[PDB]
RNA sequence: CGGUGAAAUUGAACUGGCCGUGAAGAUGCGGCCUACCCGUGGCAGGACGAAAAGACCCCGUGGAGCUUUACUGCAGCCUG
RNA sequence: CAGGCGGUAGGGGAGCGUUCCCGAUGCCGAUGAAGGCCGACCCGCGAGGCGGCUGGAGGUAAGGGAAGUGCGAAUGCCGGCAUGAGUAACGAUAAAGAGGGUGAGAAUCCCUCUCGCCGUAAGCCCAAGGGUUCCUACGCAAUGGUCGUCAGCGUAGGGUU
RNA sequence: GGUCAAGAUGGUAAGGGCCCACGGUGGAUGCCUCGGCACCCGAGCCGAUGAAGGACGUGGCUACCUGCGAUAAGCCAGGGGGAGCCGGUAGCGGGCGUGGAUCCCUGGAUGUCCGAAUGGGGGAACCCGGCCGGCGGGAACGCCGGUCACCGCGCUUUUGCGCGGGGGGAACCUGGGGAACUGAAACAUCUCAGUACCCAGAGGAGAGGAAAGAGAAAUCGACUCCCUGAGUAGCGGCGAGCGAAAGGGGACCAGCCUAAACCGUCCGGCUUGUCCGGGCGGGGUCGUGGGGCCCUCGGACACCGAAUCCCCAGCCUAGCCGAAGCUGUUGGGAAGCAGCGCCAGAGAGGGUGAAAGCCCCGUAGGCGAAAGGUGGGGGGAUAGGUGAGGGUACCCGAGUACCCCGUGGUUCGUGGAGCCAUGGGGGAAUCUGGGCGGACCACCGCCUAAGGCUAAGUACUCCGGGUGACCGAUAGCGCACCAGUACCGUGAGGGAAAGGUGAAAAGAACCCCGGGAGGGGAGUGAAAUAGAGCCUGAAACCGUGGGCUUACAAGCAGUCACGGCCCCGCAAGGGGUUGUGGCGUGCCUAUUGAAGCAUGAGCCGGCGACUCACGGUCGUGGGCGAGCUUAAGCCGUUGAGGCGGAGGCGUAGGGAAACCGAGUCCGAACAGGGCGCAAAGUCCGCGGCCGUGGACCCGAAACCGGGCGAGCUAGCCCUGGCC
């Protein structure tokens, strides 16, 4: 019976018709009623298509793979890890599987500050990765179908 | 007050009145309880009609609306209704008790 | 005189002429000349009188009705 | 101390009532809910209290939430009420005047007496289509373009085989 | 005191102007409802035993709203039920009933005439007819009556006997056929869209519904609906735009069959031997066999989609109880202020003359109950029919698959364009069979087509119940109660208004002007400025009285000043009223620009227009940085939230890609651009804000669909008359 929101929260612009006293919301004619215009954007269309273009993905729906989820060797020792074998599998509190655009796809060896590998077997291991690995000091492996 | 009811002919008091003093309701409604407890009428000082006297003004007014009438009254007043126990083969006697008691036995009294 | 008892248009108006003036044809702003209160039966000039958001127009990459060997198809005819 | 403060379009800030939701119904109230009617304390305002009259029962916020909302104004929408107007108008230039009568009142009903216009129709007739009414008896506040004790009007009853 | 010359000021309204009092017509309207509307659950078929839907009837005395229909305010029987009823009329004039009367329910009976109508016709609701019965004056007449389409459907070819349908239905539903706008700011591909609408039809819900499927993992496994799948994959004057599918999460989880010559059986066959035809079957393919020969076989658990029957049948509408106060008291009132005493697994609400747990209410408390009409459950029985092993020459689910063009689907708009689907011509395979993954070819893989049946989970709303930061009589259904009727239109079709007197009728005897209305009194009563259109009852406009004011005056308005009146006043002074004067072009819209002579504007009153859903997007108020949770399952007066972890957003990106990777593509180039740089976002809210949706609001020519009318008018046809 009191906590009223506390800053601003609560209804910020929900303004009313046009003016205190006076009142009409815009221009002229051009932009009455049923006049929701022209809309998002003329010049800009004609932009839009101005250009040939070189990406072409034709006519179809199924398409391979070699699974690009970037994983980062740096959030795992920094502090989220286990120093030789986590794993795809164990990755799912990794922060690279859950967001959106692979989840469950492939790790990669975003081999940066320190050394730049992994140590633990799996796909993903940059070149700078299988490096890295093996001077950090760590077990890789790579089975296939 | 509905389809269903409180005393009949009955014999009942007045609380929120004028008058109090209890007696024979000489007639009760089944839907609009409308019942005449025979107690604060008028006149209708009557048509000017041979109807009534030919120098009428109608006497009887009877017609009892308010339903605070405390319906019921044994050797106690203002009392509910009770119901049944039956008692004997094929008993309703939703008679009358609480503290005292009246059914309005066919007998003495309605 | 008596019985009767409507109808558009319109801010409200108590609304002279002037010479002037103003978006450039004014009672209503300027300076000035006459002229009190009211009403009836009339006379048509203004108040752009009323009347209908001009059928003159323009304008709206508006509509609709012919048309023509404009554009594309439909029909029916002719035809491997 | 600056220091500024005409100012639509338009952009920013900040308040106002307004009917509902909690209203953690507080209740307030027949010594009135409410809307209303009037008023030289409150508000920089949108509003406020408060006083007085009406008025019959509601109403509601301390703090916050939810919105069919605040409107001259759109030849607007719906309902009133005005205006020329007590002038224009009564539906045909086929005219009517009297006497007595009945009536609460009769230019405007009933008889009867003078009188004009139809007559080739303002004739009768069948039919159509209307479908009440036709009659007889009461009545007129509505209706006839005022009348009106008259009616094809209102009330009731009977009426065509 | 009188005469004359001069000057200055005064009152005197027909009406009008501002102010105050008091009326009237007008309904705002505050509140108030047996009325909507919104969501959720319940419910879901009517009809020839001629229905839905109406015409004319009856109520002693009734136009009408009602219910019945000719046995007509109803008769019968059973279920229910407490003592009153002869519906809304209360009035008249008569009644039935505790030897369950009014009435609530379930099954009863005639059940007028119309309406699918059907015995025939016909402008429906009215006129005709043929058969047996009857009565009357017999025959002729004429009534009750039972009677007599049509359809296709199967049965005895002769019953033409015995069935079926048809006729409906607010919305949902399947297929049949199927359109312009508007967008693409033109517009012809395109678009709205397979949308609107005409239709046919099965339902109570149909729809689809056991794979020549998916999809590529040596994987799944009916069909349907929800969330997600991307609005990506993509379709395209690649433009406006349009836009999937397997998977995953969820819900709901039966699967079952028939001709398929072979068997034999059989009857008809033709014509006889050994072909076809049609009945019984075993076979009657579920994820592949089925049949016929040889041998191992085999001697009790399975119910349907109602197989089916009996039940606690859920209800239908009637049921039942059921908690505790009185004294006082201010009041016309109290249920209120006050006193003490009271209930509670039931302080949900309404109702009893102003606001009660203990007063009215058969409610929340809990419980109740029936011999009819409906079944899921739980279980039984009924159980058709399913339910073995190898061997062997094979014959045994469709008449067209398939391929040419002509077309539909589909996220496909013509394309390298696949699969299903059909209009033309071609024109076959039995499990080495044949379509399907990749136009197509070589592979592997997939499924088993060209028959059949149905449950269960999403839709829909006529009808019932309930709940509403959903409405109050101009909003709500237009429609709150003799509104889908008044009334306009030819028909099609359009389509109002009017809610409240009061607490209860006690609503007005009676006297008085009057033809009447209506007007003064008496009584009403708490009021009648509560009096019958009669609550609250304001603005507008017209009225009766009072104050100031007004006849040498030129001005929207006004208004600053002041002076004369009159007013409350203690004075201060405050009111209203103005004559003298100063200065003052009225407001809205669209205008370089307005006084307008440009416009809007008649006056009052109530209505009267920048939203909602998502996508987003930027802000910023709030939770953790990885942050947040749909569809659901579950607990849920209050119904209490909890859990549900298919996901989408982040978390490097650079590229047409191959990919590489914090690096990177160009590239043979050490030169540039996307960075690296985290400088964590992610979610909830509130809000400026676009994109789609009618998105400030009402506004047009018109285009398109389906119907409506020749008593419209011109024509033509038939048929009288008149000149």
């Amino acid at each position: 019976l009191r906590p009223n929101p506390g800053a601003n929260k609560r209804r910020k612009r929900v303004g009313r018709g046009p003016g205190s006293g006076h009142g009409k919301t815009a221009t002229r004619g051009h932009k009455g009623q049923k006049s929701r215009s022209g809309g998002l954007k003329d010049p800009r269309r004609f932009e839009g298509g101005r250009s040939t273009t070189l990406m072409r993905l034709p006519k179809r729906g199924m398409q391979g793979q070699v699974p690009g989820e970037i994983k980062r060797p740096r959030y795992q020792g920094v502090n989220l890890k286990d120093l030789a074998r986590f794993e795809g599998e164990v990755t799912p509190e990794l922060l690279v599987r859950a967001g959106l655009l692979k989840k469950g796809y492939r790790l990669k060896i975003l081999g940066e500050g320190e050394a730049k590998p992994l140590k633990v077997v799996a796909h993903a291991f940059s070149k700078s990765a299988l490096e890295k690995l093996k001077a950090a000091g760590g077990e890789p492996v790579l089975l296939e179908a | 007050m509905r389809v269903k009811m409180h005393v009949k002919k009955g014999d009942t008091v007045l609380v929120a009145s004028g008058k109090y003093k209890g007696r024979v309701g000489k007639v009760k409604e089944v839907l609009p309880k409308k019942y005449a407890v025979i107690v604060e009428g008028v006149n209708i000082v009557k048509k000017a009609v041979r109807v009534s006297p030919k120098y009428p003004q109608g006497g009887f007014i009877e017609k009892e609306a308010p339903l605070h009438a405390s319906k019921v009254r044994p050797i106690c007043p203002a009392c509910g209704k009770p119901t049944r126990v039956r008692k004997k083969f094929l008993e309703n006697g939703k008679k009358i008790r609480v503290c005292a008691k009246c059914g309005g036995a066919l007998d003495t009294e309605e």
